[PDB]
C-alpha cells in the first residue's frame, strides 16, 4: 500500500536531515571575518563585437583564451576573434530557436540545439573550406537546453523532458539515461576531471550524478523558485547556483550543507548566469536589472558592477586564463571587460 | 540695449539644442535607426546655421551697416540661402517619412532603410549648393535691374540681399511651396486616419500635436516669404527695419526647431 | 497498479543517500580558504596587471 | 594588421559583414505569428487548408506580396510557462477554439485566461478563431444537448441589437453562438489598459478566407503601434 | 579535392596565350589563388595573385604590365593571361589554393602543372647554403635556411615555409609557420628556429623522404623563394 511507503521516505528525509544538521559546526563567515577585504574592482570595456541580428541566449569561451562562440535567436552561430575582434565563421542554423551552445576542448567541433529537440554536431576542421553538420541527437521529448562536451566521442545533454542522458557521436545513441527530476532542467556543470556533474531544475533542487554509475548520488536543496544557471568551483568540492528570487548559493560536495548566500535587499529580479574566476576569489553573476553584479566569494560583499548593457544579460563567461570576462545579453552586443 | 539682449538669446538658444541632440544620437547606441539619421543630419545643419549665420547679421542689424568687404557680403548671401533650403528640406522629407510611416505599416520597415535615408540626406544637402552658390556667385538674380538695385544698396554701402521679378518667383517655388504642400497634405490626411482609429476603439491628440508643427512652420516662414514675393510687384517699398525684422523670424524657426522635434517625444526624452 | 511500483523505488533511493560520510563543516572551511592565497598570485582579475603583459591594451 | 595574413583575415571579415546585411533586409520584411490551441480545436486542418520527436512546426504563406511565418508548437510537455517568453516579440498570436463540446468551452476559456495575463505576453494581440460552426448548428438544432446545463447564465441572455448574423438559420444558434463568443469578449476586456486587442472571427471547417483576415488584423496592429509612438493616439 | 589545369605548349616569340586552373571538390569561392613559376632546372618563382573577393591583386616585380589575372566564382574556373611572351617566360605553371584566418594552413594543396616553352631590390634575400648532401637510411638529416631579414613580426609569428617537392611529382607541404606540422605528414620532421636562422630536423628516414627541400618567407609579402637543397639515398 501507498500509506506506509510514504511514511518510510518522511523518516527517511527526517533522519538525513537530522544527520546534516549534527554535521554542521560553524559557519563560513565567522572563519573569513579575520581577513582583509579584496577592495574595489573597477573594469572597463577593451572590445565590443557588433553583428548579431536578434537576441544573444548563449556562448561559450575557448580552451585557447583567444575565440568565442555565440548563438543568436536568428538562427546563426558566429565564432569571434577576442583579440583582432575578426570574425572567423559564420554558420546558419536549420532551426531558429537555439537555446544553447557548446565548444569541443579539442577545438574540432561546435555543439547547438533548441526547441527543436535535436542536438547538432558541427565540424570545424574539414577539408573542402566550409562548416558541414555531422550528427543529429534525437530522441529526447522535451527542449535541449544545456550541452557540454567530454571529448571528440562524449557529450552530455540537458533536456526538458526532466531526464539527462550521455551520447555518443560515433554511434549516435544513448548510452546513458538520468532520471529522478520533477521539473525540467535548465543547465548544467561539468568537473575539471570530468568524474561527476551537477545539474539544476524548476522543482527548486540539485542533484550529483555519476558518468559511468549512472545513478544520483547526492541531492541539494534550500532554494525558494526554480533554478536559472549552475557553476562549479575550481577545486572540486563546491558549486554555486542562481535563482529567480535574486539569491545565490554556495554547496559544499563533502560537507553536504548550504554555505553563505549572497543577495541583497536592493535587488529584485532574477539571476540568469553565474562564472567564478580563475582562483575563485570573485563570483560574477548576470541579472535582470541590465547590469552584472560582481561579489566576494569569502566575505559576501558585492565589490563592483559591470554596466553598459542596454538589455537583459543573458549569459557569461570567464577565460581559461583569467585574462578577461565576457558578457553577452538581449541587444545583440557581446562586451569584453578586464 | 534691449535690442542686443533679445537677439542674444536666440543664438545661445540654438546652439546648446542642435549640439545635445548631435551628442544623444552619435553616442547612444539604442537610437541607431535609419530614421533618426535624417533628424541628426537637420541637426547639425541648423546648429552650423546657428554658429555661422546669426552672429554677424547680428553685428550688421545694429550698426545698421556692414563694414566687413564686398568679396564677404556675397559669401554671406549665399551661406544664409544654403542653409534655409536645407532646413526645409529636412522638415520636409521629415514629414514624408512620418507619412510613410502611418499609411503603410506593413512595408514601413523595407522601404525605409538607411539607404534612403542616405539619398534624402545627400540629396537635402546638395541640391541647395548647386542653386545657391549659382545664383549668388553668377548674378542670376540682378538682371536687367543694376542701376536700381545698386542706387538702393550699393550707394549707401549696405548688405541686403536683392532680388528680382523672375529670380524672386523661382525663389517662392522653390523653398516654399514644394516643401510646403506636401507637409500640408501628408498631415491633413494622418489627422483623418487617427480619427476613426479612436471612435473605434473607444466605441484626440492627433489635433494638438499636428496643430502645432504646422502653425510653427507656418507662423516663422508666410509672412517673410510672401512680402519678398509682392515687393519688386509693388514699387519695393519696404522699409529695411521691416525687413531684418522678417528676416529674425527664420533664425527663430532653427531655434524652435528642435525643442518640438526631439524633446515633445517621451521615447528620447528618456 | 503502478502507484505502489513508483513508491517502493523512491523509498530504495532514498536509503541509500543515507549512508554517506559527512566531513566537519568547518573543515571544509579552511580547505576551500586555503586554495585562494595559494592562487591569488596568477588570477589577473584579483590583481590588475599593468598594461604590457595585457592583450587587451588599446 | 600590417602583415599581409592580416590584411586577408581582415578582407575575409568584411566579406562575412557583407552577406550578414542581405539577411537583416530579409529578416525586416518578415513578420512572425504564434500557433496556439488543443487536441479537439482543428488548427492542423486550419493549417493544412492554408498551405519522430518533432519539436516545432513551421508553415510559410504569402499574401499582397507580404511574406508571414508562422510556428507551431509541436511533441512537448504540458508546461508552458518557462518557454513562453522567446515569443515576446511576434505580431500576434492565433487561438483556435472548438465550439462543439462541454466543459472542453471551460477549458478552452481557462486557457485564455492564463495566456492573456501572462506577463512575457504584453504588447501582443490575440487573433481569436472559432472553429467548426457547423457542429455547433448541427447540435442545436436535434436537440438532446443544452447549453443551460452547464451554463446557468444562458437563460438570461438574448441577441444583442448590434449583432448581425448572416445566415439568420434559426435565432437560437445566433443567440448560442453570441453567448459564446461574449464570453471570450469579456474575458478578453476584463484587463488590457489599451495596450493591446482581441478580434474574434468565425471560422468554418475550410473557411478559404482566414489569410485575408490576419493580414486585415496584422495591418490594423501595426498602425495602432506606429500611432501610440508619434503621439496621435 | 583535386585541380586541374589546362594550355601550354610551344608558341612564337610574341605570341599570346590564355591559362586555366579548375577547382574541383570543395568552396572554391572562399580561397585565395596564387600562380608559382619553376624553371626546369632551378627553384620556384611566386607570379600573381588574388583574393577570394577580388578585392586585392598583386603581381610580380618581374613582370606587372603583361600578365592579367581573373577568376570566376559560378564555374570555378582560374584564368591566367600573357602577352608578348619571351625567351625567359619558360617555366613550369602551378595554381595553389590558400585561405587566410587564425589557425589557418596556407599553401596546403598544389596542382599538376602544364609546361611551357618558347623559341629562343628591397626584397627579403633568401639563400641555402648546401645543395646536395648523402645521408645513411636511418639517421638523423639537418637542413638549413639563411634569410637577410628578421622574419619575427610584432604579433610574435615567424613566416617560415618547407615544401620538400619529390622527384617527379608536384610540391607538398610539411611545416608552415616554421613550428606547426601539416595533416598527412609523419610525425617524424620539425624545425626551429631563432629569427634569422632556421634548421629542419628528420629524426628518422624512409625511402620516401627523397627529394628538394624549398625555403619560403610571407612576412611582408615579396614571396622570394630558396636554392634548394637535393637529397640522395
Ligand atoms: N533665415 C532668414 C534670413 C534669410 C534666409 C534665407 C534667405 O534667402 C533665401 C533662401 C531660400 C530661398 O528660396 C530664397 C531666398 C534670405 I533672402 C534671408
Amino acid at each position: 500500500e501507498l500509506d506506509q511507503l510514504r511514511q518510510e521516505a518522511e523518516q527517511l528525509k527526517n533522519q538525513i536531515r537530522d544527520a546534516r544538521k549534527a554535521c554542521a559546526d560553524a559557519t563560513l563567515s565567522q572563519i573569513t571575518n579575520n581577513i582583509d577585504p579584496v577592495g574595489r574592482i573597477q573594469m572597463r570595456t577593451r572590445r565590443t563585437l557588433r553583428g548579431h541580428l536578434a537576441k544573444i541566449y548563449a556562448m561559450h569561451w575557448g580552451t585557447d583564451s583567444r575565440l568565442l562562440v555565440s548563438a543568436s535567436q536568428d538562427g546563426k552561430l558566429i565564432i569571434w576573434d577576442s583579440y583582432t575582434t575578426n570574425k572567423v565563421h559564420a554558420i546558419p542554423l536549420r532551426s531558429s530557436w537555439v537555446m544553447t551552445c557548446a565548444y569541443a576542448p579539442s577545438g574540432n567541433y561546435v555543439a547547438c540545439g533548441g526547441l527543436d529537440n535535436i542536438c547538432s554536431i558541427y565540424n570545424l576542421k574539414t577539408r573542402e573550406g566550409n562548416v558541414r553538420v555531422s550528427r543529429e541527437l534525437a530522441g529526447h521529448t522535451g527542449y535541449l537546453s544545456c550541452c557540454r562536451f567530454l571529448d571528440d566521442n562524449q557529450i552530455v545533454t540537458s533536456s526538458g523532458d526532466t531526464t539527462c542522458a550521455l551520447w555518443d557521436i560515433e554511434t549516435g545513441q544513448q548510452t546513458t539515461t538520468f532520471t529522478g527530476h520533477t521539473g525540467d532542467v535548465m543547465s548544467l556543470s561539468l568537473a575539471p576531471d570530468t568524474r561527476l556533474f551537477v545539474s539544476g531544475a524548476c522543482d527548486a533542487s540539485a542533484k550529483l550524478w555519476d558518468v559511468r554509475e549512472g545513478m544520483c548520488r547526492q541531492t541539494f536543496t534550500g532554494h525558494e523558485s526554480d533554478i536559472n544557471a549552475i557553476c562549479f568551483f575550481p577545486n572540486g568540492n563546491a558549486f554555486a547556483t542562481g535563482s529567480d528570487d535574486a539569491t545565490c548559493r554556495l554547496f559544499d560536495l563533502r560537507a553536504d550543507q548550504e554555505l553563505m548566500t549572497y543577495s541583497h535587499d536592493n535587488i529584485i529580479c532574477g539571476i540568469t548566469s553565474v562564472s567564478f574566476s580563475k582562483s575563485g576569489r570573485l563570483l560574477l553573476a548576470g541579472y535582470d536589472d541590465f547590469n552584472c553584479n560582481v561579489w566576494d566569494a569569502l566575505k559576501a560583499d558585492r565589490a563592483g558592477v559591470l554596466a553598459g548593457h542596454d538589455n537583459r544579460v543573458s549569459c557569461l563567461g570567464v577565460t581559461d586564463d583569467g585574462m578577461a570576462v565576457a558578457t553577452g545579453s538581449w541587444d545583440s552586443f557581446l562586451k569584453i571587460w578586464n | 540695449a534691449s535690442l542686443y539682449s533679445l537677439m542674444s538669446l536666440i543664438i545661445l538658444a540654438t546652439l546648446v539644442g542642435n549640439l545635445i541632440v548631435i551628442i544623444s544620437i552619435s553616442h547612444f547606441k539604442q537610437l541607431h535607426t535609419p530614421t533618426n539619421w535624417l533628424l541628426h543630419s537637420m541637426a547639425i545643419v541648423d546648429f552650423l546655421l546657428g554658429c555661422l549665420i546669426m552672429p554677424c547679421s547680428m553685428v550688421r542689424t545694429v550698426e545698421r551697416c556692414w563694414y566687413f568687404g564686398e568679396i564677404l557680403c556675397k559669401v554671406h548671401t549665399s551661406t544664409d540661402i544654403m542653409l534655409s533650403s536645407a532646413s526645409i528640406f529636412h522638415l520636409a522629407f521629415i514629414s514624408i517619412d512620418r507619412y510613410c510611416a502611418v499609411c503603410d505599416p506593413l512595408r514601413y520597415k523595407a522601404k525605409i532603410n538607411i539607404s534612403t535615408i542616405l539619398v534624402m540626406i545627400l540629396v537635402s544637402w546638395s541640391l541647395p549648393a548647386v542653386y545657391a552658390f549659382g545664383m549668388i556667385f553668377l548674378e542670376l538674380n540682378l538682371k536687367g535691374v543694376e542701376e536700381l538695385y545698386r542706387s538702393q544698396v550699393s550707394d549707401l554701402g549696405g548688405c541686403s540681399p536683392f532680388f528680382s521679378k523672375v529670380s524672386g518667383v523661382l525663389a517662392f517655388m522653390t523653398s516654399f511651396y514644394i516643401p510646403g504642400s506636401v507637409m500640408l497634405f501628408v498631415y491633413y490626411r494622418i489627422y483623418f486616419i487617427a480619427k476613426g482609429q479612436a471612435r473605434s476603439i473607444n466605441r484626440t491628440k492627433a489635433a494638438k500635436t499636428l496643430g502645432i508643427m504646422v502653425g510653427v512652420f507656418l507662423v516663422c516662414w508666410c509672412p517673410f516669404f510672401l512680402c519678398t514675393v509682392l515687393d519688386p510687384f509693388l514699387g519695393y517699398v519696404i522699409p529695411p527695419s521691416l525687413n531684418d525684422a522678417l528676416y529674425w523670424f527664420g533664425y527663430l524657426n532653427s531655434a524652435l526647431n528642435p525643442m518640438v522635434y526631439a524633446f515633445f517625444y517621451p521615447w528620447f526624452r528618456r | 497498479t503502478a502507484s505502489i511500483a513508483q513508491a517502493r523505488k523512491l523509498v530504495e533511493q532514498l536509503k541509500m543517500e543515507a549512508n554517506i560520510d559527512r566531513i566537519k563543516v568547518s573543515k571544509a572551511a579552511a580547505d576551500l580558504m586555503a586554495y585562494c592565497e595559494a592562487h591569488a598570485k596568477e588570477d589577473p582579475l584579483l590583481t590588475p596587471v599593468p598594461a604590457s603583459e595585457n592583450p587587451f591594451r588599446e | 594588421t600590417l602583415s599581409a595574413e592580416d590584411k586577408a583575415a581582415v578582407e575575409r571579415s568584411k566579406m562575412i559583414e557583407k552577406q550578414l546585411q542581405k539577411d537583416k533586409q530579409v529578416y525586416r520584411a518578415t513578420h512572425r505569428l504564434l500557433l496556439l490551441g488543443a487536441d479537439n480545436s482543428g488548427k492542423s486542418t486550419i493549417v493544412k487548408q492554408m498551405r519522430k520527436t518533432s519539436g516545432i512546426f513551421e508553415t510559410k504563406f504569402q499574401v499582397d506580396k507580404v511574406n508571414f511565418h508562422m510556428f507551431d508548437v509541436g511533441a512537448q510537455r504540458d508546461e508552458r510557462r518557462k518557454w513562453i517568453q522567446c515569443f515576446n516579440d511576434v505580431t500576434a498570436i492565433i487561438f483556435v477554439v472548438d465550439s462543439s463540446d462541454y466543459n472542453r468551452l471551460q477549458e478552452a476559456l481557462n486557457d485564455f485566461k492564463s495566456i492573456w495575463n501572462n506577463r512575457w505576453l504584453r504588447t501582443i494581440s490575440v487573433i481569436l478563431f472559432l472553429n467548426k460552426q457547423d457542429l455547433l448548428a448541427e447540435k442545436v438544432l436535434a436537440g438532446k444537448s443544452k447549453i443551460e446545463d452547464y451554463f446557468p447564465e444562458f437563460a438570461r441572455y438574448t441577441t444583442p441589437e448590434d449583432a448581425t448574423p448572416e445566415p439568420g438559420e434559426d435565432p437560437r444558434v445566433t443567440r448560442a453562438k453570441y453567448f459564446i463568443r461574449d464570453e471570450f469578449l469579456r474575458i478578453s476586456t476584463a484587463s488590457g489598459d489599451g495596450r493591446h486587442y482581441c478580434y474574434p472571427h468565425f471560422t468554418c471547417s475550410v473557411d478559404t478566407e482566414n489569410a485575408r483576415r490576419i493580414f486585415n488584423d496584422c495591418r490594423d496592429i501595426i498602425q495602432r503601434m506606429h500611432l501610440r509612438q508619434y503621439e496621435l493616439l | 579535392v583535386q585541380l586541374v589545369e589546362s594550355g601550354g605548349g610551344l608558341v612564337q616569340p610574341g605570341g599570346s596565350r590564355k591559362l586555366s586552373c579548375s577547382a574541383s571538390g570543395f568552396a572554391f569561392s572562399s580561397f585565395g589563388m596564387h600562380w608559382v613559376r619553376q624553371a626546369p632546372e632551378k627553384g620556384l618563382e611566386w607570379v600573381a595573385y588574388i583574393s577570394s573577393g577580388s578585392g586585392t591583386i598583386y603581381y610580380a616585380d618581374t613582370v606587372k604590365g603583361r600578365f592579367t589575372i581573373s577568376r570566376d566564382d559560378p564555374k570555378n574556373t582560374l584564368f591566367l593571361q600573357m602577352t608578348s611572351l619571351r625567351s625567359e617566360d619558360t617555366a613550369m605553371y602551378y595554381c595553389v589554393r590558400s585561405i587566410y584566418y587564425y589557425g589557418s594552413s596556407p599553401f596546403d594543396f598544389w596542382g599538376q602543372g602544364t609546361t611551357l616553352t618558347v623559341s629562343s631590390s628591397s626584397d627579403i634575400v633568401m639563400t641555402q647554403a648546401t645543395s646536395s648532401v648523402p645521408v645513411t637510411p636511418g639517421e638523423s638529416v639537418s637542413i638549413s635556411c639563411r634569410s637577410s631579414k628578421s622574419l619575427l613580426h610584432s604579433n610574435g609569428n615567424t613566416y617560415l615555409y618547407w615544401f620538400l617537392q619529390r622527384p617527379g611529382q608536384s610540391p607538398q607541404l610539411l611545416i608552415y609557420r616554421m613550428s606547426n606540422l601539416a595533416s598527412g605528414v609523419p610525425d617524424r620532421f620539425s624545425g626551429s628556429g631563432s629569427g634569422t636562422a632556421f634548421t629542419l630536423t628528420i629524426s628518422r628516414l624512409e625511402a620516401e623522404d627523397v627529394g628538394v627541400y624549398y625555403c619560403m618567407q610571407h612576412l611582408e609579402y615579396p614571396l622570394t623563394f630558396g636554392a634548394g637543397t637535393k637529397l640522395e639515398l
